[PDB]
């Protein structure tokens, strides 16, 4: 019989991610303040 | 009278076993498997066994690890400060009977020399499931109690 | 019929507190990839009952207080005052329609700290008194911003009557014109009620070596205050339109907002680490208070310069 | 005045009980006096009554979060005195499970570090991952924690068929789990307020105080025993050493999180480069023969009988052997007198020197900064006390 | 090879400055953390319904001990005392004598389950597969004395669990 | 009459629950800083007593005078904070 042993598949395993991935979200600071002030002004009116 | 006492023990036994707040001495290895019982796979909180407590709010003390002579007085003092009813669960070979350090000059050969123990959980360490089985075994032990039936017959 | 009215306020509060313990444990359980209580009663509905009975038949600590007179007074003051803060709340109709309702709740809440002090003296321990002085110093500090923020909002309402806050927000929630105040208000209530990330008494107690029924009564008082803060926050900032013919429509919408606000304390407790004691003191005396004073200046001037001064009546 | 920090947190924690005698003035810490020995169990004296195989399980129970790494250190020390060499597949398995163990330790180190500070949710997310890695331990050894798998000569048993694919499946998704952990802590102003500029240690003070591991690399010292003094097959894998710039708790926290990512990077190479062959040194005077040989061959049965009673004899000599354990440099000064039982076995625990530096690192900090500083050192009193 | 974990210089152009000011005043990085815990609330929990569901184990699992038999019913143990010799905890105590038929068998076989470290060395040392660690792990007791096993207890454990022990051995003996 | 009866009920139940739950002089080393936190609270609380009438003060014909005095009071509150801050009365080290 041929030796049978826990081995990786032919060609190896697929890629594995490891690098940090914190996606960039949100508006610029200008946009956030502009929205915040717009809400204030609407509420004031 | 006889009927009421039987149903009254049923109530308080249900309440005490359905709300077992533990104080764990994370002394050593076994505290890791103890943490795995609180982790999401087993989630001891779902049985009513809360995560954090405080010695003076605890119902059960889990001795999870080796108890050395240096630690023995402090463990007894915590047991003495627990309000009653209080139970002790001995988890793992070290707390059970000394285990792999049984013949050491500095190890208490079983925590049952220091405090009375209700349940002994074997293993080195017992798996998180083994500890959960021991905790649910203690609930059955409380379910068997008959404080008022005995009191009523005094 | 007024005694009956008092009871259908008190008892539903204590039941709401009992089941908030269940909801907190399950909301935190699922945010932590687990379940929380689901064995004691279907979906854990009997867990609060099991805990309540367990705590009351639990042997007392037998502590030996230094002042029996004032060991008992502390929990009575805590739970008695907590129930008192509910009687002017318009849901939509208050139990007592107080002309100066806002002052009444500000005045009653200022007495809450007496229970913290009185327990420290009754503790009979050096370390427990030190802990009581740190809790008091934090609570009174965050009362400063709450009082000023509250006043700034009332300058757009024009009254100390709590029902007027409902009228003030007929066309719009006050959160729009005053979201900067709403943010500091919300965080002040977390700090005021000593909730995470400001739960310093729970934390610093967990550090220093030395520092059941009576625990239960104290607990219920604290959690009835959490629910009341969030009810007050909804009334103050998310006013619900009131239909006199369909008054229960207001109650449903108002209750949902209170629950969502109460569930957000749970959400926040699941999400952040704990402040350091000096760090939450810097948060108020060096961040919130300078901004609250400047916005109090702004909100006094704003109605005048826009000709948007509200009426007294 | 004078305080004493509690033995442990109110929530369940696994690192041992400490008696910390504190001097304070106002909120400031004036002196820290760690009183240890509350978990001293006389391991080193017990090892003197055990054969070299019988003593191996004592090492799982030292840094009982990094079980197989402690085994590897002891195995390397014994293999060095024996003058033998474990087979290449065993070396790859040992590096593979060394990095899996590093993940186990760093999850415990980082999430309990947050849990003690009050950020408790990441603990629950990440011990579901630890639970799956316990399954890898149990599948090769039958035990979730104290495997006794790595032994002088190689490893006890070969990987069960299908284990490597499951390790690949776990490693595939793990980086996202680290990403969620960082979302809760890395940029959190509260977490940074609790960690930034806390427990600063200078590079020179770190070396003279005997620090190692992240305690050195957080201060900018470019040292990693896997790079400088490689063992097993660590010289055949590619990874980067994370280096800090400010020497404080926050920089050491980032180093541990980055080390977790590099461990996943190394595990990826071990899965792809795993070679065939035997798992323990083909030398029946050190490693026991296969059970089928023991039941058929006279020589095999004799060697099985002697290895499991007297044990193998180690030539006389003394070695200090150390590895890059997840907690720093873990070493053993192993003395052989020529018999089958060690004469002396000193264990160098990285946390021993680190806890000796707590007094230094806490000068001029608040009472709650001591919590963070013991956290950033990642202390397990199993290894500190022996 | 090394990398820097925290060696970034913030950009001091007014736009970047204003971005950091918005983060401070509007708590945006704190809002982001709330999203992550919210996303978990709507995830399926990892909890299993113990004791109706059980954690997955492998055939190698080292649980409660048992003494095994040959298919004839004769005991496999021949009192060689290799398990007693290798036991790291000195948890095994053995005595033996010639049986009434002259067979080499034990008269005492004790395992102190509160000394044992559940290491499996005894079942590796055994030349006849007599002593094994079975799959049972749910055997906690109410007294210390119930964890001091004698030969009758261990033989009963073998008769109790043999159906599963034999299958586990069949699934792993080619790795040994 | 209604308020007193409400107040009596709340505290009578609190006593009732408490009795069921229970039966059925030198210088503390606590710091100076914590004293000055309490005294700072009091003085700020006193200046907050004066701001409470503002929602009624805004209906006055003499708005120029009201607004000047409202901002004047709050600015002194700011200056009081600024003085403790710069005199290191808010530091905890
Ligand atoms: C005042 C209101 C108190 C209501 C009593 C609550 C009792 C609830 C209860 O017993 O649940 C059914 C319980 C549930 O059974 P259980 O708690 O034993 O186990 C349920 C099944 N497992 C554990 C596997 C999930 O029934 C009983 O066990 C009998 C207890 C009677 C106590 C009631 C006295 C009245
Ligand atoms: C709770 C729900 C969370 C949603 C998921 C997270 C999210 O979408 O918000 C993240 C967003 C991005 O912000 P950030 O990554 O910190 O980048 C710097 C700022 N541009 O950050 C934000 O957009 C936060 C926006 C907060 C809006 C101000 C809050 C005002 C409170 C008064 C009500
Ligand atoms: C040491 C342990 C102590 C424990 C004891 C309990 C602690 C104290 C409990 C708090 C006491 C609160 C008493 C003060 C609340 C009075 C609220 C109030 O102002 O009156 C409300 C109501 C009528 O509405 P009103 O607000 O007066 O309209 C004002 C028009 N501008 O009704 C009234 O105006 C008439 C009410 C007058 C009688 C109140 C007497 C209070 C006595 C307290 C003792
Ligand atoms: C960023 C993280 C946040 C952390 C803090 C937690 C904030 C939680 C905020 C809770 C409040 C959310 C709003 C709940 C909506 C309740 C739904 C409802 O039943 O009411 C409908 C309501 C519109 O009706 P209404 O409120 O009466 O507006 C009329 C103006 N007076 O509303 C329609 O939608
Ligand atoms: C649209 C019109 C405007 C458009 C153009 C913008 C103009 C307005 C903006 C410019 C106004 C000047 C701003 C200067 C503020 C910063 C001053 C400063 O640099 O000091 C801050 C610093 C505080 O640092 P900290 O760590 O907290 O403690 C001390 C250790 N440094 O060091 C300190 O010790 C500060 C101590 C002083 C504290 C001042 C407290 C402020 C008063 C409180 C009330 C707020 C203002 C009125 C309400
Ligand atoms: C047209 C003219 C108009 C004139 C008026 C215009 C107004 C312009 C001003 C707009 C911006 C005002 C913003 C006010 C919000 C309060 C800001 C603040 O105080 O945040 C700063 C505080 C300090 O954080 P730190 O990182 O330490 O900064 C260094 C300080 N030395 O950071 C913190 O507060 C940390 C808080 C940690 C705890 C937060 C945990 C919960 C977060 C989610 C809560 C969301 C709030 C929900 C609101 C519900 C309301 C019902
Ligand atoms: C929500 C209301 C529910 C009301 C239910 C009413 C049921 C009343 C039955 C009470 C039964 C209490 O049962 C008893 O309680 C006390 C403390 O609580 C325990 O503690 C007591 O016993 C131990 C020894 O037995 C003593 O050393 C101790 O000083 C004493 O406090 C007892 O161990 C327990 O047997
Ligand atoms: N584990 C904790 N101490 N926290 C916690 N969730 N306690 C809840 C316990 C409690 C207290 C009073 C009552 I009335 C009820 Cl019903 C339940
Ligand atoms: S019983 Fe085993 S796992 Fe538990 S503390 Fe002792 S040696 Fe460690
Ligand atoms: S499992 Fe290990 S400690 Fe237990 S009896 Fe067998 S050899 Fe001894
Ligand atoms: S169990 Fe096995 S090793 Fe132990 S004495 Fe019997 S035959 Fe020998």
């Amino acid at each position: 019989s041929k030796v049978k042993q826990d081995m990786p598949p032919v060609g190896g395993y697929g890629p594995i991610d490891y690098k940090r991935n914190l996606p960039r979200r949100g508006l610029s600071g200008y946009s956030m303040f502009a929205v915040g002030i717009g809400a204030l002004l609407f509420g004031y009116w | 009278g006889e009927y009421v006492v039987a149903k009254l023990d049923d109530l308080i036994n249900w309440a005490r076993r359905s709300s077992l707040w533990p104080m764990t001495f994370g002394l050593a290895c076994c505290a890791v498997e103890m943490m795995h019982m609180a982790a999401p796979r087993y989630d001891m909180d779902r049985f009513g066994v809360v995560f954090r407590a405080s010695p003076r709010q605890s119902d059960v003390m889990i001795v999870a690890g080796t108890l050395t002579n240096k630690m023995a007085p402090a463990l007894r003092k915590v047991y003495d400060q627990m309000p009653e009813p209080r139970y002790v669960v001995s988890m793992g070979s070290c707390a059970n009977g000394g285990g792999y350090y049984h013949y050491s000059y500095s190890v208490v050969r079983g925590c049952d020399r220091i405090v009375p123990v209700d349940i002994y959980v074997p293993g080195c360490p017992p798996t998180a499931e083994a500890l959960l089985y021991g905790i649910l075994q203690l609930q059955k032990k409380i379910k068997r109690e008959k404080r008022l039936r005995i009191w009523y017959r005094r | 019929m007024f005694m009956i009215n008092i009871l259908m306020l008190i008892i539903p509060i204590l039941l709401a507190v009992a089941f908030l313990t269940l909801v907190e444990r399950k909301v935190l359980g699922y945010m932590q990839l687990r379940k929380g209580p689901n064995v004691v009663g279907p979906y854990g509905l009997l867990q609060p009952i099991a805990d309540a009975i367990k705590l009351f038949i639990k042997e007392p600590l037998r502590p030996a207080t230094s002042s029996a007179s004032m060991f008992i007074l502390a929990p009575i003051m805590a739970l008695g005052l907590a129930l008192t803060m509910w009687i002017p709340l318009p849901m939509p109709y208050p139990l007592i329609n107080m002309n100066l309702g806002v002052l009444f709740m500000l005045a009653m809440s200022s007495l809450a700290v007496y229970s913290i002090l009185w327990s420290g003296w009754a503790s009979n321990s050096k370390y427990a008194l030190i802990g009581a002085l740190r809790a008091v110093a934090q609570t009174i500090s965050y009362e400063v911003t709450l009082a000023i923020i509250l006043l700034s909002v009332l300058l757009m309402s024009g009254s100390f009557t709590l029902s007027t806050l409902i009228t003030t927000q007929e066309q719009m929630w006050l959160i729009l014109p005053a979201w900067p105040l709403a943010m500091m208000w919300f965080i002040s209530t977390l700090a005021e009620t000593n909730r995470a990330p400001f739960d310093l008494t729970e934390g610093e107690s967990e550090l220093v070596s030395g520092f059941a029924g009576p625990f239960a009564l104290f607990f219920m008082a604290e959690y009835a205050n959490i629910i009341m803060m969030n009810i007050f926050t909804a009334i103050l900032f998310l006013g619900t339109s009131h239909n006199p013919h369909m008054p229960e429509l207001y109650t449903i919408n108002f209750t949902i907002k209170s629950l969502l606000l109460t569930m957000s304390f749970l959400w926040i407790r699941a999400s952040y680490p704990r402040f350091r004691y000096d760090q939450l003191m810097h948060l108020l005396w060096k961040n919130f208070l300078p901004l609250t004073l400047a916005l109090c200046m702004w909100h006094v001037s704003l109605p005048i310069l826009t000709s948007g001064i509200p009426p007294q009546t | 005045s004078n305080l004493t920090l509690n033995f442990g947190p109110q929530h369940p924690a696994a690192h041992g009980v400490l008696r910390l005698v504190m001097e304070l003035s106002g909120e400031m810490v004036r002196k820290c006096d760690p009183h240890i020995g509350l978990l001293h169990r006389g391991t080193e004296k017990l090892i003197e009554y055990k054969t070299y195989l019988q003593a191996l399980p004592y090492f799982d129970r030292l840094d009982y979060v990094s079980m197989m790494c402690n085994e590897q250190a002891y195995s390397l020390a014994v293999e060095k005195l024996l003058n033998i060499r474990p087979p290449p597949r065993a070396q790859w398995i040992r590096v593979l499970f060394g990095e899996i163990t590093r993940l186990l330790n760093h999850i415990m180190a980082v999430t309990t570090h947050a849990l003690d500070i009050g950020a408790m949710t990441p603990f629950f997310w990440m011990f579901e991952e630890r639970e799956k890695m316990f399954e890898f331990y149990e599948r090769v050894s039958g035990a979730r924690m104290h495997a006794a798998y790595v032994r002088p000569g190689g490893v006890h048993q070969d990987l069960p068929l299908g284990l490597m694919d499951d390790i690949y499946e776990f490693s595939k998704n793990f980086s996202l789990r680290i990403d969620e952990l960082e979302e809760m802590l890395t940029n959190n102003r509260i977490w940074r307020n609790r960690t930034v500029d806390i427990g600063i240690v200078t590079a020179e003070d770190a070396l003279n105080y005997g620090f190692s591991g992240v305690m050195l690399r957080g201060s900018g010292i470019q040292w990693d025993l896997r790079k400088t003094q490689p063992y097993d097959v660590y010289d055949q894998v590619e990874f980067d050493v994370p280096i800090g710039s400010r020497g404080d708790c926050y920089d050491r926290y980032l180093c541990r999180v980055e080390e977790m990512r590099q461990s996943i990077r190394i595990i990826s190479q071990c899965l792809n480069k795993m070679p065939p062959g035997e798992i323990k040194v083909d030398d029946a005077k050190v490693s026991p023969p296969k059970r089928a040989e023991m039941k058929t061959s006279m020589e095999s049965l004799i060697h099985h009988f002697k290895l499991y009673t007297e044990g193998y004899q180690v030539p006389p000599g003394a070695t200090y052997t150390a590895i890059e354990a997840p907690k720093g440099e873990f070493g053993v000064y192993l003395v052989s007198d020529g018999s089958s039982r060690p004469y002396r076995c000193k264990i160098k625990a990285p946390g021993f020197a680190h806890l000796a530096g707590l007094d230094k690192m806490s000068k001029g900090h608040m009472l709650a900064d001591v919590v963070a500083i013991i956290g950033t050192q990642d202390i397990v009193f199993g290894e500190v006390d022996r | 090879t090394y990398k820097y974990v925290n060696l970034r210089e913030p950009s001091m152009d007014m736009k970047s400055v204003t971005d950091r000011a918005a983060q401070t005043l509007l708590w945006t990085e704190l809002i982001r953390g709330l999203g992550m815990t919210l996303s978990y609330l709507f995830r399926e929990p990892a909890t299993i319904n113990y004791p109706f569901e059980k954690g997955p184990l492998s055939p190698r699992f080292r649980g409660e001990h048992a003494l095994r038999r040959y298919p004839s019913g004769e005991e496999r143990c021949i009192a060689c005392k290799l398990c007693e010799a290798v036991c790291p905890a000195q948890a095994i105590t053995i005595e033996a004598e010639p049986r009434a038929d002259g067979s080499r068998r034990t008269t005492r076989y004790d395992i102190d389950m509160t000394k044992c470290i559940y290491c499996g060395f005894c079942q590796e040392a055994c030349p006849v597969d007599a002593i094994v660690e079975g799959p049972n792990f749910e055997f906690s007791t109410e007294t210390h004395e119930e964890l001091l096993y004698n030969k009758e207890k261990l033989l009963n454990n073998g008769d109790k669990w043999e159906a599963e022990i034999a299958a586990n051995i069949q699934a792993d003996y080619l790795y040994r | 009459m209604n308020l007193m009866l409400a107040l009596l009920t709340n505290f009578t139940l609190a006593t009732l629950l408490v009795i069921i739950a229970f039966w059925l002089s030198a210088r503390l080393p606590f710091s100076m800083k914590f004293f000055l936190v309490a005294i700072t609270f009091l003085l700020f609380d006193l200046e907050i007593a004066l701001l409470l009438p503002l929602p009624w003060a805004s209906q006055t014909a003499n708005l120029n005078t009201m607004l000047t005095m409202a901002l004047f009071l709050i600015i002194l509150l700011a200056v009081s904070l600024a003085y403790e801050w710069t005199q290191k009365g808010l530091e905890w080290t």
